[PDB]
């Protein structure tokens, strides 16, 4: 009933930088019951150090853990892309058996803008009097990238869901998705959409918008 | 060898009792080790539950006070998973894992929203550009799939043709109904020439609807 505490929780390396993550407990704990999990989206946690210091099979020797009695730490010499993950410490040193947070490593990349697309609705939905307006920000980074979505220069916060992919495993970028849902009538009473898009990148806002124009 | 697999409904409402079954093939679960259930809430947070020991004896988390139960079959070679007055809390992935040292051998691992929600279907709408989309190199196209519930909706495209420049976006939860998308991009050659369609099956629902995309101008 150790208490493991994970540190950070989310941190973004570049690649061949040599991270530390940590796990401090609340009492002592043998390092032979000190196992290490890394999770990868999709997957389950597969075990990764055993004992403290021991590699379980497959693991690269990039890895490696050293600890005793409250510290324990993973570390990685020099980070690649399928290094990103969750790294979970678990300790069954005293019972229950405890896990820490994790710690989600993110993998730095040449930043880039993303490809905006906006979308009107469907007649589908119209017809049940709903109105979605989709856009989507693909492949960009950092992730920190901030949506306003403008109706006839207006800006509307009310009423958006928006939605992240977990970093590519191809090209390390994100995408988003943010939808602004209507009825068919607050949509049937205004003109133009405006999806602004602000990055990192560019001064300029990617923007894309469309007028309802009945088509 | 050795696999794991649990299954089970993967929707209770509270106030129940959530029951899974992890079936073990490849190794008898008598031989040896601790058979473990763990769970991973949304936010990532994994808790260890209990364990059936290859003797038979259990172990449970005192925090899963007198809710939680943990059998087997040896016969057929698997062991349950019984957490009576479950909550919304309990919405989890459940898991049924095994391992010592560098070995470890996890299931697939199962999904159980606790919710009295009713199973909604979802909608789904097709997201083609504005008329006159000017066509650059490329064309990106969409597909949203709203107001469905529980969670477990698979969208691929051309029945799993196109899965390259593919984007399915995580559902996001507003008004206890989950809303979901999925972009795809092609060369503007591709579309609207060749046929592009989105694929949706909600199994909670029993639903299964395929979506072309139509152009809205030429
Ligand atoms: C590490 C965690 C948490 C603590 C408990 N165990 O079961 C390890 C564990 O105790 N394993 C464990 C313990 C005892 C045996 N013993 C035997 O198999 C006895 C063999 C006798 C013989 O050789 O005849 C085998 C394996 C689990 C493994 C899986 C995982 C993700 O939850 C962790």
């Amino acid at each position: 009933d150790i208490v493991l505490t994970q540190s950070p929780t989310i941190m973004s390396v570049s690649p061949g930088e040599k991270v530390t993550l940590t796990c401090s407990a609340s009492s002592s704990v043998s390092s032979n019951y000190v196992y290490w999990y890394q999770q990868k989206p999709g997957s389950s946690p597969k075990v990764w150090i055993y004992s403290t210091s021991n590699l379980a099979s497959g693991v690269p020797a990039r890895f490696s853990g050293s600890g005793s009695g409250t510290s324990y730490s993973l570390t990685i010499s020099s980070m690649e892309a399928e290094d990103a993950a969750s790294y979970f410490c678990l300790q069954w040193s005293s019972f229950p058996y405890t896990f820490g947070g994790g710690t989600k490593l993110e993998l730095k990349r040449a930043d880039v803008a993303p490809t905006v697309s906006i979308f009107p609705p469907s007649s589908e939905q119209l017809t049940s009097g709903g109105a979605s307006v989709v856009c989507f920000l693909n492949n960009f980074y950092p992730k920190d990238i901030n949506v306003k979505w403008k109706i006839d220069g207006s800006e509307r916060q009310n009423g958006v869901l928006n939605s992240w992919t977990d970093q590519d495993s191809k090209d390390s970028t994100y995408s988003m998705s943010s939808t602004l849902t209507l009825t068919k009538d607050e949509y049937e009473r205004h003109n133009s959409y405006t999806c602004e898009a602000t990055h990192k990148t560019s001064t300029s806002p990617i923007v894309k918008s469309f007028n309802r124009n009945e088509c | 060898d050795v696999q794991l697999q649990e299954s089970g409904p993967g929707l209770v409402k509270p106030s129940q009792s959530l029951s899974l079954t992890c079936t073990v093939t490849g190794y008898s679960i008598t031989s040896g080790y601790a058979w473990n259930w763990i769970r991973q809430f949304p936010g990532n947070k994994l808790e260890w539950m209990g364990y059936i020991r290859y003797s038979g004896d259990t172990r449970y988390n005192p925090s899963l006070k007198s809710r939680i139960s943990i059998t087997r079959d040896t016969s057929k070679n698997q062991f349950f998973l019984q957490l009576n007055s479950v909550t919304t809390e309990d919405t989890a992935t459940y898991y049924c894992a095994i391992g010592y040292g560098n070995s470890d051998y996890w299931g697939q691992g199962t999904l159980v929203t606790v919710s009295a929600a009713k199973t909604t279907p979802p909608s789904v709408y097709p997201l083609a550009p504005g008329c006159g989309d000017t066509t650059g190199s490329s064309v990106t196209l969409g597909c949203l799939v709203k107001g469905y519930f529980p969670e477990s909706v698979t969208v691929t495209w051309n029945s799993g043709s196109l899965s390259s420049s593919v984007h399915a976006f995580p559902a996001l939860l507003q008004s206890d109904l989950y809303t979901m998308s999925s972009s795809v991009t092609v060369p503007s050659s591709t579309w609207p020439s060749q046929t592009v369609t989105c694929s949706v099956a909600h199994p909670a629902s029993s639903t299964t609807v395929d979506k072309k995309l139509e152009p809205k101008d030429c």
